[PDB]
RNA sequence: CCCCGAAAGCUAUUUAGGUAGCGCCUCGGACGAAUACCAUAGGGGGUAGAGCACUGUUUCGGCACCGAUGCAAACUCCGAAUACCUAUGAGUACUAUCCGGGAGACAGACUGCGGGUGCUAACGUCCGUAGUCAAGAGGAAAACAAUCCAGACCGCCAGCUAAGGCCCCAAAAUCAUAGUUAAGUGGGAAACGAUGUGGGAAGGCAUAGACAGCUAUAGUCGAGUCGGCCUGCGCGGAAGAUGUAACGGG
């Protein structure tokens, strides 16, 4: 997991999601692409 | 010397029932502290209580908006190094309910003997049964 | 041809030369009301001082 | 007659800076008539339109039509105004054609 | 330490009657480093290019002549 | 890290940024442009930093035009010196910045590479930017 | 007890926390429109802005010059608003000026505007200009010389308003009509990031059937969909020491 001030998709597998007022990366292929904006 | 101050022995103190049921919490606070200062009556006198006896039952149903049930947060310092406790709404009114009313009734009245004696005069019930049946309190709808 | 003037606001922390003009059309406090002839001259002074007088035309 | 902008007279108590801003405020462009054996014109634009007929290219090279009610005149584009920081049209002048 | 700290005390240049004025004979009327006003009628000029009145009158500034100089002059 | 060659004075009064660029404003060399929204300064080292990126990304393939150059001297006192005691001594120079001036123009590429190249060189400096074309009128 | 009422500036000083002349206060005498505010008329300027004609400086081409393109406290082909000088004039006002008796003061402060210096730091320092304090009480900003409103002769258990306000502490609307926000944002903070929501101007494809999903562009279905620009209000970025402690509290 990425703790970082800016998120971006990364590849074509990663997807932009909002939970809890977070917005969060989550990649369906490579693992080390999930980020969490904070 | 024509504008006349109430008497304390002359002023009737009135019984009234109240339910909290589905109330907001600070709307029907400030009601009660009108009523409890005497602020409805034409005979009041900043220096006399004329207010009122309130009675409230149903004191767990009553209800915060927005998110403040989980985060509105209570606190308290025992006055011992780093004794600061903490609470929040929805775990102290299952616990204590009549304090949620105490604290938020007593910042609407002044500071001071007079306030404390009025504060007196309102009793907070968990449930739908208070033991002043003989005082005859009237139902009252605010 | 005469108007009637009223001040409305206090002239004590004004500019000098509006202080003048207020003592030059004779207003002397709040609430006061004159009425002067309706001249250039004194069309100037009214207006310098616009932002604290009232003119019933 | 391909071209044609649909605008309102400007006068004298429209015309000055505060005028001028306050018709900008309201979404509208001044602009100015002058040309051969008449006296200059002053008019009201569309925003929206003028921004539209700038986009094309043969606006520039091609005689425009400008209505104001029943007067019609045909001109040139002859001189435009943009803001310096967000490139929105400001002012409009059109040689009589 | 700075090699700067100095300057010189003033002078008083400038215009000393406008146009309009009445003067009498001797009374100054430009204070001026050089020429940058020149002597019309009734009006002389100083060692130091000082401009004076030789005659009462009125003063009157103009521009004049084929290379655009500043006269002053005195009507009486 | 451009400089005058030389100068008439060495230090000059800070002075103030106000008003909008009317001039210098307008695509004039090339045919794509960078240009700031919002005034500030520009320095030497920035204006080589920002030449660099957009010349790294277009391989050299068009050419640029630089349209700031820092005319203007800075100022610093040596550090741990008292108030007074004379103006300081000349660090680096730099350019003033009003809203609508335009920084870099590009020749000769494709848009989506010049594009690409001035979102790379604007993560460079101290204001916001925005891009535009040349244009009749 | 009653009336008026400053200054913390300039010049010089073995002078710099002293003093002297002038400026500012007061009292007496002389003399009244010679004074000021505003209108009209006359007048010089080189600042703001702007520009490249000079002095410097700057980029790209062509051949020091030529074509484009920028900059300047000690550059100017230009050039205001205000300020300043004079004359005439209505109205309002104990104004102006001259001669004498008595002084105090010559450590200032903050705020706004134009600047030098400093880091476009400082409740920093040095000038110009206006307001307040000094020497000024009352109401508002929680408390708060210098901010906002306003200038206290004395008395009244009368009335109207200013700034600021009208749920309770605590005087007055739980007033009325339309919208926005879900963050207790309101009630601290940036570059930057993001299908959070409201509004606006355009564009691409589409019931000879559009987007997504699914079967090997066709094909099952049944209306919208797609990607940008401008804009209102919100979200993250956001860590400190005695006690919630960044709406005065509820
Ligand atoms: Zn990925």
């Amino acid at each position: 997991m990425k703790v970082q001030a800016s998120v971006k998709k990364i590849c074509g597998s990663c997807k932009v999601i909002r939970r809890n007022g977070v917005i969060r990366v989550i990649c369906s292929a490579e693992p080390r692409h999930k980020q969490r904006q904070g | 010397m024509k504008t006349l101050s109430a008497k304390p022995a002359e002023v009737q103190h009135d019984w009234f029932v109240v339910d909290a049921t589905g109330k907001t919490l600070g709307r029907l606070a400030t009601e009660i502290a009108r009523r409890l200062r005497g602020k409805h009556k034409t005979s009041y006198t900043p220096h006399v209580d004329t207010g009122d006896y309130i009675i409230v039952i149903n004191a767990e149903q009553v209800q915060v908006t927005g998110n403040k049930a989980l985060d509105k947060k209570y606190y308290r310092h025992t006055e011992f190094p780093g004794g600061l406790k903490e609470t929040n709404f929805e775990k102290l009114v299952a616990h204590k309910p009549e304090e949620i009313f105490e604290r938020a009734v007593k910042g609407m009245l002044p500071k001071g003997p007079l306030g404390y004696a009025m504060i007196k005069k309102m009793k907070v019930y968990a449930g739908s049964e208070h033991p002043h049946a003989a005082q005859q309190p009237q139902v009252l709808d605010i | 041809k005469t108007i009637k003037v009223t001040q409305t606001k206090s002239s004590s922390h004004r500019l000098k030369n509006h202080k003048l003009c207020l003592q030059g059309l004779g207003l002397r406090r709040i609430g006061h009301t004159v009425e002067v002839q309706d001249t250039p001259s004194n069309r100037g002074m009214i207006n310098k001082v616009y932002y604290m007088v009232s003119v019933e035309e | 007659a391909n071209f044609v902008l649909n605008a309102q007279a400007r006068a004298e108590d429209k015309q000055g800076k505060g005028a001028s801003r306050r018709l900008r405020r309201e979404s509208l462009v001044p602009a100015i008539i002058y040309g051969g054996n008449a006296e200059p014109v002053a008019v009201t634009l569309e925003l929206r339109e003028l921004v539209k007929a700038l986009e094309s290219n043969v606006f520039f090279e091609e005689v425009v039509e400008i209505k104001v009610g029943d007067k019609v005149e045909n001109v040139k584009i002859q001189a435009l105004q943009r803001h310096p920081a967000k490139n929105t049209p400001m002012h409009a002048d059109f040689k009589r054609a | 330490s700075t090699k700067n700290g100095r300057d010189s005390n003033p002078k008083m240049l400038g215009v000393k009657v406008y146009g309009g004025q009445t003067v009498t004979a001797g009374n100054i009327i430009v204070r001026q480093r050089g020429t940058e006003f020149h002597a019309g009628a009734n009006v002389g000029m100083g060692r130091d290019h000082t401009l004076f009145a030789t005659a009462d009158g009125v003063v009157k500034f103009e521009v004049k002549g084929q290379f655009g100089r500043r006269y002053v002059k005195v009507e009486t | 890290m451009l400089q005058p060659k030389r100068t008439k004075f060495r230090k000059v009064h800070k002075g103030r940024n106000t008003g909008l660029a009317h001039r210098g404003s307008t695509v004039s060399f090339g045919s794509i442009a960078i240009k700031a929204t919002e005034r500030g300064r520009m320095t030497a080292r920035q204006i080589e930093a920002a030449r660099r990126t957009i010349s790294r990304r277009i391989k050299r393939g068009g050419k640029i035009f630089i349209r700031v150059f820092p005319d203007k001297p800075i100022t610093e006192k040596p550090l741990e010196v008292r108030m007074g005691n004379g103006k300081g001594n000349v660090e680096y120079w730099v350019c003033e910045i009003k809203p609508g001036k335009i920084l870099y123009e590009i020749e000769g590429v494709n848009e989506d590479l010049a594009r690409e190249a001035f979102a790379l060189a604007a993560a460079k400096l101290p204001f916001k930017t925005t891009i535009v074309t040349r244009t009749v009128m």
